[PDB]
């Protein structure tokens, strides 16, 4: 079962997230109190990669969905049939995928032989020149409410620094939420929390 | 646990949050899992209003991370000009060496920052 726990490791490995609000038509919005992404299908997700120190090149970045609450945790997330059968690859990502790089050719998709869970990873590279951080565009494929899929359970993202050959280097996640209105539910999950 | 909060509020920018933590007199002093502190990151992310407000309320401005750098090891490191003028007011130690032997002097010059090369030189 996919480890969870953060561990930023000699490189110092952090995320970031763009400042992006609550407006009626925002496709993804991070919050921090909650450390949760709330984001529209399929809409590009900048992650940042922020390091203290840069790992060397080899490295590579890896994105795994679980479920969140525990009575879910040992099952595969997968996209829904419904969004499995509707021929909306962009040719790189296997259709039962959630999680999707765009804009990077070198990305690969992996179906674990043992425990068929599916991610995928980038090679890590240093920030480009007059920026601070790596960014990475993600894509989730279905919304948390599908019902062959997800259907309402919600998910973590891990985003993990390996070496060449799996080892780590260091591990962030955070929650996600994937809907039509993701403003308007980041507002309302936080406003929840306030009460709560 | 409210110094683990502020140190993830500090670290996104969330003045809000940072607010409402410190309202509720969450440790500027805690750490995370590399040392850094709320100052720390908020000077490794450029947040100057963040900076501004740990300044005044006791946070250390020359605590060290895991690495032995201060916050202004790292706003030197990635260039947040304002931020370096501020820390040098609150009494940053220019002549702190990190666990590489580096000065902020030395890391403005290692990663081409000129101008607060000169405004750390000015004030060795
Ligand atoms: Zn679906």
């Amino acid at each position: 079962v996919p480890s969870q726990k953060t561990y930023q490791g000699s490189y110092g490995f952090r995320l970031g997230f763009l400042h992006s609000g609550t407006a009626k038509s925002v496709t993804c919005t991070y919050s921090p109190a909650l450390n949760k992404m709330f984001c529209q299908l399929a809409k590009t997700c900048p992650v940042q990669l922020w390091v203290d120190s840069t790992p060397p090149p080899g490295t590579r970045v890896r994105a795994m969905a679980i479920y969140k609450q525990s009575q879910h945790m040992t099952e595969v997330v997968r996209r829904c049939p419904h969004h499995e059968r509707c021929s909306d690859s962009d040719g790189l990502a296997p259709p039962q995928h959630l999680i999707r790089v765009e804009g990077n050719l070198r990305v690969e998709y992996l179906d674990d032989r043992n425990t068929f869970r599916h991610s995928v990873v980038v090679p890590y590279e240093p920030p480009e020149v007059g920026s601070d951080c790596t960014t990475i565009h993600y894509n989730y494929m279905c919304n948390s409410s599908c019902m062959g899929g997800m259907n309402r359970r919600p998910i973590l993202t891990i985003i993990t620094l390996e070496d060449s050959s799996g080892n780590l280097l260091g591990r962030n996640s955070f929650e996600v939420r994937v809907c039509a209105c993701p403003g308007r539910d980041r507002r309302t999950e936080e406003e929840n929390l306030r009460k709560k | 646990d409210l110094g683990k909060k502020l140190l993830e509020a500090a670290w996104h920018g969330q003045d809000d949050e940072v607010r409402i933590l410190m309202a509720n007199g969450a440790d500027v002093n805690a750490t995370d899992q590399s040392g850094m502190t709320p100052l720390h990151l908020a000077a490794w992310r450029g947040h100057l209003e963040i900076v501004e407000v740990l300044l005044k309320t006791g946070a250390d401005v020359n605590a060290i991370d895991r690495w032995g750098k201060t916050p202004l090891h790292l706003a030197a490191r990635i260039g947040h000009l304002e931020i370096v003028e501020v820390l040098l007011k609150a009494g940053a130690d220019v002549n702190a060496q990190d666990k590489f032997g580096k000065t902020p002097f030395d890391l403005a010059i290692d990663n081409g920052n000129e101008d607060i090369a000169e405004v750390l030189q000015k004030a060795a």
